[PDB]
């Protein structure tokens, strides 16, 4: 059946980030000695995962508590696991986790495994004890109080008879990459053993595919089964469990991005480089390679986006008038002036319409100006602004900083227009040329004989204040 | 944004004092972050240095009286001083370089002796 | 079409205003008109400005309503003011464009206006 | 999925054979089974090999049945000689993929074979 723990209390959980962790095989095909880019859910580099302890001391004294929270769970969860004692045990996936919906039941019990998809009634604090005593024979006699009932079961599993927990510091690690699609739960995994570490270690490991479970239910939260060392009826304080919690787990959650793997000679993964995570990330995966020599490079193209549509049709009347909100001026956006349909921005014109007249066209592609059907104002639209973005880097193995030129526009609309990494615009670093504006990169007096040209007579360097320097060319 | 420290002052000779250079971008993406400080009519001297790993380094002047330190809770890096004498009066500034270094304008610590 | 008039608040006994006819760009004229209509009874003349200067006035708005001209923006104002529960109506400024020696003026574009204490 | 199988036929009593588990690729495992199960009776391991060197038998296949590995090739074989009629069955190669401390063995594929004169 189940048993009551004391209340989780909401305790503020400590934070760690996964440098480069989580990212699996893709497809199922053999390739090697090639660089292929994925698009698909992988964990970001260099994000932040949200570790739990296993057990908690609420006080050095022995106040020990489970921290098993329900969690949410969208389009794949990785979860990694520290551990030497087997402490965690498995996992419960589902909607609402009661009668209503139907839940999927990952679970270690003792030696054997057991996976199981049933209307299960989960109570609230789901434990296996595993508790000993020297006298008579017991060596972790067990309870079992994951849920009350079962009914119809459509998948059923288990495996063959195993080993059990013990009564130091080879602690394991065990990472799964649990994720759902097309009616599926692809659970890829690896395990590896480290030694002489406290919390999850920077590293890289290519995770390869377990099993797919045909299971098709709709998933949103999942929880984590924590194996007990104790009995509520006396509950210990110290020593009871192992070593108060240090056992311990992290989740983070995946996203849809590009990442650049790089497959050996063996058809293993060994690198891998997350294209939205710096402009030079960019600047490898447009090259395809993991090493870019001296120079600027254009990798994507920036352009303004309309911040919201407006309507303008009231001619006033005949038929059904219709009414237009506001009008705004000064600001990208999209407009529709009597069906004549577009994005731009709509400045006050000083341009005299003669009094029979609509819209005008001097450039023969496109009406530069319109009638105001409500004001006879006539506005001139002019295009959102676009250009290319150019990553000026000196060598990559110099040196990881670059900087950024944004050909041919102003910036004082750069870190607002554009929605990947972000600049935030620190007001000495912003120089602005003739050949569009420059992010990262310093003024210098002094003139050289220029290494990387930028245009319009600016040429940039690389100086040990940023390391980046741009300047005006010298001729000798 | 702005990189910016909330801590400073005047103080008093063996007093204490914390800085808080907190940032909005992550602290685990900065990848090294350091503080220097800036003496009054002297050039502009390291403090400190933190990198990502965890490798953590001091100059001379520096060891044994304040080291650094960042909670993984709130996003920030922290020096918090401890027994000050009057030749550590100077603007402290705190630098963090993400693919480009990004700057705070430091704030100024005056001890009274 | 050609141009353009609308717009105006309402006003209680005794209040002001300045109607505008709205600037449509330069046009050809002679004569600005202002008339005001009310259902239940016809189109009257109420206010005329010549290209000369001739004012021309009905009697019942003597005293209270001046028009007046403005070239930079080719535009013709008339100030109402002294306001009564008689002014309660639509008006309408005509055009002078000539045609065949003078015709089809610029009425079309009006504004509603009531005078009432409520 | 992972590993694949085939190989096996009907046999005559005091014969030989040679079982194979087609090794489908480099996998890590410690205990790699040998087991049968005929209709009407329960699937009881029939022998077990493990990564150290020790090999288990069950009591039925003493002097009879060896448990061979190519890790070459990769794959596990059977010689099973001393041919009874008993010995008919589907059989199965139960794997030791290590999960959550143990689990997921992938003995799902069969081989069939017949003993009997005709
Ligand atoms: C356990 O306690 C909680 C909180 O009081 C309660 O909501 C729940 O119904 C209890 N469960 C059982 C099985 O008694
Ligand atoms: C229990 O721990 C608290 C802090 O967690 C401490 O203040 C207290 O003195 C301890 N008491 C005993 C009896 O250990
Ligand atoms: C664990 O639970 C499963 C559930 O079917 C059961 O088959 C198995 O025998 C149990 N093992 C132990 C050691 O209790
Ligand atoms: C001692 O262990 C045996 C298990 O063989 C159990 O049946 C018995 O109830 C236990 N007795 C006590 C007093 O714990
Ligand atoms: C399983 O049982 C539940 C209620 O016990 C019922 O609502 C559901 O339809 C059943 N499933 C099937 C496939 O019959
Ligand atoms: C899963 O359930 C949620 C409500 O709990 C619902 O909004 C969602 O559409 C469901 N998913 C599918 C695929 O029906
Ligand atoms: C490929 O893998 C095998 C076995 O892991 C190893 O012996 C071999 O050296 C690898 N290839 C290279 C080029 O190292
Ligand atoms: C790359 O690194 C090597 C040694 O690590 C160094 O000799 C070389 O100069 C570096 N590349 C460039 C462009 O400096
Ligand atoms: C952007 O820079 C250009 C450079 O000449 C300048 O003309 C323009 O006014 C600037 N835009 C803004 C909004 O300051
Ligand atoms: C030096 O650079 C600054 C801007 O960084 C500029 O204002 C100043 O005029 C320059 N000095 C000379 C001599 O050009
Ligand atoms: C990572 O941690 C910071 C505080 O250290 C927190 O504000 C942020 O929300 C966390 N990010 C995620 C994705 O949970």
């Amino acid at each position: 059946q189940c048993v009551n723990l004391t209340t989780r209390t909401q305790l503020p959980p400590a934070y760690t980030n996964s440098f480069t962790r989580g990212v699996y095989y893709p497809d199922k095909v053999f390739r090697s000695s090639v660089l292929h880019s994925t698009q698909d859910l992988f964990l970001p580099f260099f994000s932040n995962v949200t570790w739990f302890h296993a057990i908690h001391v609420s006080g050095t004294n022995g106040t020990k508590r489970f921290d098993n929270p329900v969690l949410p769970f969208n389009d794949g969860v990785y979860f990694a696991s520290t551990e030497k004692s087997n402490i965690i045990r498995g996992w419960i996936f589902g909607t609402t986790l009661d009668s209503k919906t139907q839940s999927l039941l990952i679970v270690n019990n003792a030696t054997n495994v057991v996976i199981k998809v049933c209307e299960f009634q989960f109570c609230n604090d789901p434990f296996l004890g595993v508790y000993y005593h020297k006298n008579n024979k017991s060596w972790m006699e067990s309870e079992f109080r994951v849920y009350s009932s079962a009914n119809n079961c459509t998948f059923e599993y288990v495996s063959q008879p195993f080993l059990m927990d013990l009564e130091g510091n080879f602690k394991n690690l065990r990472e799964f990459v649990f994720k759902n699609i097309d009616g599926y739960f692809k659970i890829y995994s690896k395990h590896t053993p480290i030694n002489l570490v406290r919390d999850l270690p920077q590293g890289f490991s290519a995770l390869e595919p377990l099993v797919d479970l045909p299971i098709g239910i709709n998933i949103t939260r999942f929880q984590t089964l924590l194996a007990l060392h104790r009995s509520y009826l006396t509950p210990g304080d110290s020593s009871s469990g192992w070593t108060a919690g240090a056992a311990a787990y992290y989740v983070g959650y995946l996203q849809p991005r590009t990442f650049l793997l790089k497959y050996n000679e063996n058809g293993t993964i060994t690198d891998a480089v997350d294209c939205a995570l710096d402009p030079l990330s960019e600047t490898k995966c447009t090259l395809k390679s993991f090493t870019v020599e001296k120079g600027i490079y254009q990798t994507s193209n920036f352009r303004v986006q309309p911040t919201e549509s407006i309507v303008r049709f009231p001619n006033i009347t005949v038929c059904g008038p219709k009414k237009s909100t506001n009008l705004v001026k000064n600001k990208c956006v999209n407009f529709n002036f009597n069906g004549l349909t577009g994005t731009g921005v709509l400045t006050e014109s000083n341009k005299k319409f003669l009094p029979f007249q609509q819209f005008g066209r001097d450039i023969a592609d496109t009406t530069d100006a319109v009638r105001d059907p409500q004001t006879l104002e006539i506005l001139d639209i002019t295009p959102c602004s676009f250009g290319g973005v150019s990553v000026i880097t000196p060598g990559t193995n110099t040196s990881n900083q670059v900087a950024v030129l944004y050909q041919g526009v102003n910036c004082t609309e750069v870190p607002v227009a554009i929605h990947t990494w972000r600049v935030y615009s620190t007001g000495s670093n912003v120089f602005q040329t003739r050949a569009g504006c420059l992010i990262g990169a310093e003024h210098v007096n002094n003139s050289y004989e220029c290494d990387i040209p930028i245009g319009a007579g600016i040429c940039a360097s690389y100086q040990t204040s940023q390391s980046i320097i741009a300047y005006t060319m010298s001729l000798g | 944004v702005q990189l910016q420290e909330s801590g400073g002052g005047l103080v008093q000779a063996g007093g204490s004092l914390r800085l808080s250079c907190a940032a909005s971008e992550s602290i685990f993406r900065m990848e090294l972050m350091e503080w220097y400080h800036q003496a009054p009519g002297k050039q502009r001297e390291l403090v400190a240095t933190i990198n990502r790993c965890g490798s953590t380094n001091y100059s001379d002047s520096v060891k044994g009286r304040f080291i650094i330190s960042s909670d993984n809770a709130k996003n920030s890096v922290y020096l918090q001083m401890n027994s000050l004498k009057d030749e550590d009066t100077a603007v402290y500034s705190c630098h963090a370089r993400t693919w480009t270094s990004y700057w705070g304008r430091g704030t100024q610590v005056t001890v009274s002796s | 079409v050609q141009l353009q008039e609308s717009g105006g608040g309402l006003v209680q006994p005794g209040g002001s205003l300045r109607l505008s006819c709205v600037a449509s760009g330069s046009v050809t004229f002679n004569s600005m008109g202002w008339y005001r209509q009310a259902p239940g009874k016809q189109r009257e003349l109420v206010a005329q400005i010549t290209a000369g200067g001739d004012t021309h006035y009905a009697d019942s708005v003597k005293g209270r309503f001046t028009i007046s001209e403005h070239r930079g923006k080719n535009a013709v104002y008339l100030e109402m003011h002294s306001l009564k529960p008689e002014d309660t109506a639509v008006y309408y400024c005509h055009l002078q464009v000539p045609f065949l020696g003078g015709g089809y003026d610029y009425w079309g574009q009006g504004t509603q206006v009531t005078v009432s204490s409520g």
